[PDB]
C-alpha cells in the first residue's frame, strides 16, 4: 500500500513598466 | 500530547528566568489582557514596527502570570509558543500538517481555556504549508477564531500586516489591532536600566549610567534604521564586547611580546652583546605588566563572581516572594544584601584606583567608539593627533589651495563645529554657497576637504550639477516613484547618503542648472530630510554640502579694491538676489567670495604642478630641476586676471611637456641625469649633464 | 465630512511656518517627526503621485502601497 | 544580535575577511572568548535541492539548528549569500529560510556570520525589513 | 577565476570560435595545460525541464557540479 | 585629472577638420570607424542633452543610456 506526499509547484508573477515622456 | 510536542512553554523558562524584565507597557499589557478576556475573537495580534518589543511584551505578559500581578481571570494559565516549523516539518506524506494541526487544536479544546496559545510572526501562517491538496492553514482556524475557542496570541510587524494578512481582510478581522507606539527616550532609559542589570550578569563589566542615557540620545539621533529601544540596547551590548575583549588581551603587551621576540630571535642568530641584557629587561617589564594585568584581572573576577552572589541573593528573595516564606524574606535581605554590596563597593573603588592600561567601565567614550564605526560619523573625543591635526586645518588646506583666506576660515570654522558637539541636530553641519570668478578654487577647495577630511582625492560625492537644466532632473538625485522605471535602484543620492553618511555632496556649476532645481535643497538646508521615491528618509545631519556658481565675476573683477568685505558681500548678496530665489540662500550659513589671485599664489600654484610633475616623471624614472628664472618666465607665461590658474596649466603643460617628451620619444634621455630646466632665450631647455 | 481643520500659511521664510508645525506636532503628540511632513519639492512634476498616492495594482509598486 | 553582516562593493574580499578570521582562530591569534570555535559554511543549495515535497526543507533546516542547539555555542556557522537566504525555501504558500530563522537569531542562540553585497542588500533586505 | 566570456554583436561566431578552440586541443596546438581536457557544452534552458517543484532545478545543477 | 587634448577648432569651410581627426583615427585606430562623432547640430534646441547623457529615471530612455 503507497500513499501519496504533496508538491511545491512554485513560481513568480510577471511584473510591467510604465514610463511618463515629458512634454515640453 | 502533541501540545508537549510542536510548542514552546514560555511560563516554564520564565518560572525558569531565560527572559527578560518588561518596565513600561501597562497600558498596553493591559488592553492585551483586556482582548484576552473576551467571549467572541479572544485574539489580539500585535502590530508592531519592528523592534519594538514585540516579543518583549508577550515575555512580559507570561513573567506577570508567573508572578501573578495579572487579574484573576489570567492566575494559573499556560501561554504556548507556537514553532510553525515544527507543525510543517514532518509533512511529507499528504495531510499530515491538517492532522497535527487538527490534534493540537482539539487538545486546546481539552485544555480547556488554561492554555493561551501564542503566534509569533502572523502573517506566516496565512497560506502555511499549502499546496493544491491541501487546507491552506488559514481555513481549519477562522471558524475556531470566530467563536473564540482558541486565545491566539499575534505579533508581526506592520508591513508585513498590510502585505500578508489583508489580502483577505476576512482574516483581518477575525483578530484585533493592538497598536505598539514608539517607546521614547525615557522610556529607552528605564528599559535599558533593566537589561543593563542583565547585561552586566552576563558580561563581567561595570557600565556607568550617564553613559547609558547618552547612548541613548545618540542612537536616537545618529541611526534612522531601526526603532527604540532596540538600538540602544544594541550600542549597550557592542560596547561591552568591546569592553570585554579590551580587558581580554593588551595591546601595549603584544607590541613588547613582539619586541621581546625579536631581541630573542636576535641573540638566537648571534649564537660585546647587551641584548642579552636588553631582552632581560624588556622581559622584566612585560612580567610587571602581565602580573599587574592578572592580579586587576583577578580583582575583576572576584567583584564580579560577588556581583553574581548578590544576583543569586536578588533570585532567592524573589523565590521567596512567589512562595512565601516570612523570616526567610528579612533574613536573606538584610544578611546577604548590604555587606557585600559594600566590599562590592570596596573592589570597585580598589579597581578606580588600579586600573592602569586596563579598563573596566563603560562610559560615553566607548559608546562613541562603537558608533563612530559603526556608522563613520566622527564624534568619538579626540586623540591630540586628530586635534592638533584640526589645528593643523588651515596650514594643510594652503599645502593644496594657496591665498583664499575667506573661505578657508569659514571652512575651518565648520568642520569645527563639526567635532565640537556644537553643531545643530536640525541642519546639516554647514551650508556653503561658493563665488569666484572660475578657477580660483571652487572645486579645489572641495578636492582639498576630501583630502583632508577623509585623506583621500576622488570621494566626495560629487553630483555635477551641469546636466540639470530641465525639470526632469530631479529624479535622478531623488529616485523614481513606484511602477515608473527606476524604482528598483533608486537615486544617485539617497544610496550616495545612506551609505556613508559623513561625506561631502559638491554641487557643482549651481547656476547652469534649471533655476529651480533647488527646492530639494530647500528641503535639505532647512531640515535634513529628504524622502525619495521609495518610502525612505535620508537624514542629512550629518554632512557638508558646498554650491559654486560664478555670478559675481564682472562685479569680482570690478571691484576687488576700494571696498570692504562687508559691501563685497553685500553687493554679491545683492546680485544672488536678482540670480537666485529668496527661499534658497535664506538656506545657506555663509555665501563667501573667493577672490582673484596675485602673482606669488601663482607661482606658488606652478611650484605645486611641478612637484606633481617631478611625482610622474619619478615612476618615469626622471628627475627635473629647474632655473628659478624659468619659474619666472612661467610668471609671465601664466598671468592673467581673466582667467585665473587655468592658462598657467595649459601653459606650462605645453612650454614643458611638449619640448620635453619631445625630446623623451627623441629616444635621447638616459636615466640619472637630473635635468636642469634652465632656459631658453624665450623657451626653456631641457639638458643632459 | 470634513478633516479637523486645514490650513495654508503665508508670508516670507523663515517665520516660524514649519516649525510652527512641528511645534503643535511636540505638543500632541510629544515628537517633531511623529507628524506627517511632506516637503514638495519631492512633487515637481506630474508622474510623482504615485509617491504620496502610490502605484495601481499590477506592478512593482504593489507592495509599498502609497 | 550575535550576527554581523559583511557589506562592500563586491570583489573587496568579504569571503577572504571570514577565512582570515577563521585562520586567526587557528592560529589562536584571535583573543580567548572563541578559541577552540568551528566556522562552518552553510550551502543554501545543499538544504533546498532534494525537497520537491511538502515541508522537508523546513526539517532539514530544523534538524540542523537542533544540531547547532546541540553543539551549544561551539561553532560559528557561515552563511554566504544572505540575500540568497531570504528568498530561499520561498514557496507556494510555505515557510522561506528567513520565516524560521527570524526566531533563530533575536534569541542570541546561534553566530551566523554576513556576507552580501551592497546592492543585493538593498534588493533584496532592506525591503524585508525584520531580517534587518 | 578561470572563466573568460565572449561578447560582440552577434553573427560572428563566437560559437566557432569555442568550436576551433576544441579543434585545436584535438590536434594538440595548446599549452602543456591542457591537453587531455573535455570541453563540453550545456544550456541553461537544459536543465529548465521540470520547473515546477522547489529545488528540481538546483538538484540538477549540484548534481552537475558534483 | 583633465581629459588628454581639449581642442575648439577655428577655420573657414571645408579646410579639412573633419578630415584632420579622420586623419588621426585612420592612423591611430586604422580606421574612421572608430571615433565619436557626435553631429552636433541637432541640438539647436536645448533639451536634447538626454541624446547624450541619457534619460533620467522616470522617463522612456533609462534602459539604453545616452
Ligand atoms: N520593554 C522591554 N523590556 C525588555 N526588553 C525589551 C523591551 N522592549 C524591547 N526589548 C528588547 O528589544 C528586543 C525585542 O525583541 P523582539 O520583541 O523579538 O523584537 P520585536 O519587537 O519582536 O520585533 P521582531 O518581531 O522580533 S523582528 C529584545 O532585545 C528585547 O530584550
Ligand atoms: N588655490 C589654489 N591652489 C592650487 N590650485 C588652484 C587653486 N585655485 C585654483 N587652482 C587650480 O584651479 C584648477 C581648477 O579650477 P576650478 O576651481 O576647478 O574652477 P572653478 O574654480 O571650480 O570654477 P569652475 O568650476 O572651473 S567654473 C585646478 O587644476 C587647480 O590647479
Ligand atoms: N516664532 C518663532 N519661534 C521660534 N523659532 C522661529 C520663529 N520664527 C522663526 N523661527 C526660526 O526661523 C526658522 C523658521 O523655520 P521654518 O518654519 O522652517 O521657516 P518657515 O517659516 O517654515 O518658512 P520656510 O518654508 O522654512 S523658509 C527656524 O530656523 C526657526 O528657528
Ligand atoms: N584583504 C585581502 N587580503 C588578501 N586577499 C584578499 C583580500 N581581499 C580580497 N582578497 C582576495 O581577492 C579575492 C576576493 O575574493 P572574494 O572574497 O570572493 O571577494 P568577494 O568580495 O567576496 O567577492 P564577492 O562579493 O563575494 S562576488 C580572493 O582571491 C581573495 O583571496
Ligand atoms: N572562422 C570561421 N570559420 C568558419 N565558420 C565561421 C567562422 N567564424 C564564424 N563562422 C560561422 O559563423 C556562424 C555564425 O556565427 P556565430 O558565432 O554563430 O554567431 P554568434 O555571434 O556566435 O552568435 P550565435 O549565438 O553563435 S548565432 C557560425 O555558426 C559559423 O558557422
Ligand atoms: N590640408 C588638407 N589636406 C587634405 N584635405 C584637405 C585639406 N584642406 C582641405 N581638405 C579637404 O577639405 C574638405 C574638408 O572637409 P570637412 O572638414 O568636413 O569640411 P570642414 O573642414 O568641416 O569645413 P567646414 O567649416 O565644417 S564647412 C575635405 O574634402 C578635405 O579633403
Amino acid at each position: 500500500a503507497a500513499a501519496a506526499a504533496a508538491a511545491a509547484a512554485a513560481a513568480a508573477a510577471a511584473a510591467a513598466a510604465a514610463a511618463a515622456a515629458a512634454a515640453a | 500530547q502533541a501540545l508537549k510536542k510542536y510548542t514552546i512553554d514560555l511560563t516554564e523558562r520564565a518560572e525558569q528566568g531565560k527572559l527578560d524584565p518588561v518596565i513600561g507597557r501597562d497600558e498596553e499589557i493591559r488592553r492585551t489582557i483586556q482582548v484576552l478576556q473576551r467571549r467572541t475573537k479572544n485574539n489580539p495580534v500585535l502590530i508592531g514596527e519592528p523592534g519594538v518589543g514585540k516579543t518583549a511584551i508577550v515575555e512580559g505578559l507570561a513573567q506577570r502570570i508567573i508572578n501573578g500581578e495579572v487579574p484573576e481571570g489570567l492566575k494559573g494559565r499556560r501561554v504556548l509558543a507556537l514553532d510553525m516549523g515544527a507543525l510543517v516539518a514532518g509533512a511529507k506524506y499528504r495531510g499530515e500538517f491538517e492532522e497535527r494541526l487538527k490534534g493540537v487544536l482539539n487538545d486546546l479544546a481539552k485544555q480547556e481555556g488554561n492554555v493561551i496559545l501564542f503566534i509569533d510572526a502572523l502573517h506566516t501562517m496565512v497560506g502555511a504549508g499549502k499546496a493544491d491538496g491541501a487546507m491552506d492553514a488559514g481555513n481549519m482556524l477562522k471558524p475556531a477564531l470566530a467563536r473564540g475557542e482558541l486565545h491566539c496570541v499575534g505579533a508581526t510587524t506592520l508591513d508585513e500586516y498590510r502585505q500578508y494578512i489583508e489580502k483577505d481582510a476576512a482574516l483581518e478581522r477575525r483578530f484585533q489591532k493592538v497598536f505598539v507606539a514608539e517607546p521614547s527616550v525615557e522610556d529607552t532609559i528605564a528599559i535599558l536600566r533593566g537589561l543593563k542589570e542583565r547585561y552586566e550578569l552576563h558580561h563581567h563589566v561595570q557600565i556607568t549610567d550617564p553613559a547609558i542615557v547618552a547612548a541613548a540620545t545618540l542612537s536616537h539621533r545618529y541611526i534612522a534604521d531601526r526603532q527604540l529601544p532596540d538600538k540602544a540596547i544594541d550600542l549597550i551590548d557592542e560596547a561591552a564586547s568591546s569592553i570585554r575583549m579590551q580587558i581580554d588581551s593588551p595591546e601595549e603587551l603584544d607590541r613588547l611580546d613582539r619586541r621581546i621576540i625579536q631581541l630573542k630571535l636576535e641573540q638566537q642568530a648571534l649564537m660585546l652583546d647587551m641584548l642579552n641584557e636588553e631582552l632581560s629587561d624588556k622581559e622584566r617589564q612585560y612580567s610587571e605588566l602581565e602580573e599587574e594585568w592578572k592580579a586587576e584581572k583577578a580583582s575583576l573576577s572576584g567583584t564580579q563572581t560577588i556581583k553574581a552572589e548578590l544576583e543569586q541573593a536578588k533570585i532567592a528573595i524573589e523565590q521567596a516572594r512567589r512562595v512565601g516564606d516570612l523570616a526567610r524574606m528579612s533574613e536573606l535581605q538584610y544578611g546577604k544584601i548590604p555587606e557585600l554590596e559594600k566590599q562590592l563597593e570596596a573592589a570597585t573603588q580598589l579597581e578606580g584606583k588600579t586600573m592602569r592600561l586596563l579598563r573596566n567601565k563603560v562610559t560615553d567614550a566607548e559608546i562613541a567608539e562603537v558608533l563612530a564605526r559603526w556608522t563613520g560619523i566622527p564624534v568619538s573625543r579626540m586623540m591630540e593627533s586628530e586635534r592638533e591635526k584640526l589645528l593643523r586645518m588651515e596650514q594643510e588646506l594652503h599645502h593644496r589651495v594657496i591665498g583664499q583666506n575667506e573661505a578657508v576660515d569659514a571652512v575651518s570654522n565648520a568642520i569645527r563645529r563639526s567635532r565640537a558637539g556644537l553643531a545643530d541636530p536640525n541642519r546639516p553641519i554647514g551650508s556653503f554657497l561658493f563665488l569666484g570668478p572660475t578657477g580660483v578654487g571652487k572645486t579645489e577647495l572641495c578636492k582639498a576637504l576630501a583630502n583632508f577630511m577623509f585623506d583621500s582625492d576622488e570621494a566626495m560625492v560629487r553630483i555635477d550639477m551641469s546636466e540639470f537644466m530641465e525639470k526632469h532632473s530631479v529624479s535622478r538625485l531623488v529616485g523614481a516613484p513606484p511602477g515608473y522605471v527606476g524604482y528598483e535602484e533608486g537615486g544617485y543620492l539617497t544610496e550616495a547618503v545612506r551609505r556613508r553618511p559623513y561625506s561631502v555632496i559638491l554641487l557643482d556649476a549651481v547656476e547652469k542648472a534649471h533655476p529651480d532645481v533647488f527646492n530639494i535643497l530647500l528641503q535639505v538646508l532647512d531640515d535634513g530630510r529628504l524622502t525619495d521615491g521609495q518610502g525612505r528618509t535620508v537624514d542629512f545631519r550629518n554632512t557638508v554640502v558646498i554650491m559654486t556658481s560664478n555670478l559675481g565675476s564682472d562685479l569680482i573683477q570690478e571691484r576687488f579694491g576700494e571696498l570692504d568685505y562687508a559691501h563685497m558681500k553685500e553687493l554679491v548678496l545683492g546680485v544672488v538676489s536678482h540670480n537666485f530665489r529668496p527661499e534658497f540662500i535664506n538656506r545657506i550659513d555663509e555665501v563667501v567670495v573667493f577672490h582673484p589671485l596675485g602673482e606669488q599664489h601663482i607661482a606658488s600654484i606652478a611650484q605645486i604642478q611641478l612637484k606633481r610633475l617631478y611625482k610622474r616623471l619619478e615612476e618615469r624614472g626622471y628627475e627635473i630641476h629647474i632655473s628659478d628664472e624659468a619659474l619666472k618666465l612661467l610668471s609671465e607665461n601664466g598671468y592673467d586676471p581673466v582667467y585665473g590658474a587655468r592658462p598657467l596649466k595649459r601653459a606650462i603643460q605645453q612650454q614643458i611637456e611638449n619640448p620635453l617628451a619631445q625630446q623623451i620619444l627623441s629616444g635621447e634621455l638616459v636615466p640619472g641625469k637630473v635635468i636642469r630646466l634652465e632656459v631658453n632665450e624665450d623657451r626653456i631647455v631641457a639638458v643632459q649633464h
